[PDB]
């Protein structure tokens, strides 16, 4: 997991 | 409340991996958590004793569960209309002294996850200050 990673669609 | 037990589910699995947890097993336990947003304040809770009781390593996880919730939240159902973050902020003084219990070298990743919460305006700067003045004053301890 990344803070930074696009949220899920 | 059948809702909530999935989640409670997904939440505590986090104890099957060894951290660095991956993107997939976030998602599953973000997926849970909006599934269960009729019973959002049960799934605040359920999170917050994850965080008070769980293992060291663990602490970071848990604020990612957080931060992945949050954001989520804002994203489908709107920055002002999401429940989580306004409802994670009522114990988020309490939430973060557990936090800040994790190992030395991952006291960084949680400030990590403040400086970009205050960059992305997900929680109020007032809310963000405090918890970053904590992290600093453990610095000097």
């Amino acid at each position: 997991y990344s803070p930074t990673s696009p949220s899920y669609s | 409340m059948e809702a909530v037990k999935t989640f409670n589910s997904e939440l505590y699995s986090l104890n099957d991996y060894k951290p660095p947890i991956s993107k997939a097993k976030m998602t599953q336990i973000t997926k849970a958590a909006i599934k269960a947003i009729k019973f959002y304040k049960h799934v605040v809770q359920s999170v917050e004793k994850f965080i008070q009781k769980c293992k060291p390593e663990y602490k970071v996880p848990g604020l990612y569960v957080i931060d992945s919730i949050v954001r989520q939240s804002r994203h489908q159902f709107g920055q002002e209309k999401d429940v989580f973050a306004p409802r994670f902020s009522n114990n988020i003084i309490s939430t973060f002294q557990n936090l800040y219990r994790c190992p030395g070298d991952d006291k960084s990743k949680i400030v990590r996850v403040l400086n970009l919460w205050q960059k992305n305006n997900v929680f109020k700067s007032e809310i963000i200050q405090p918890l970053l003045d904590m992290a600093a004053a453990l610095e000097h301890h």
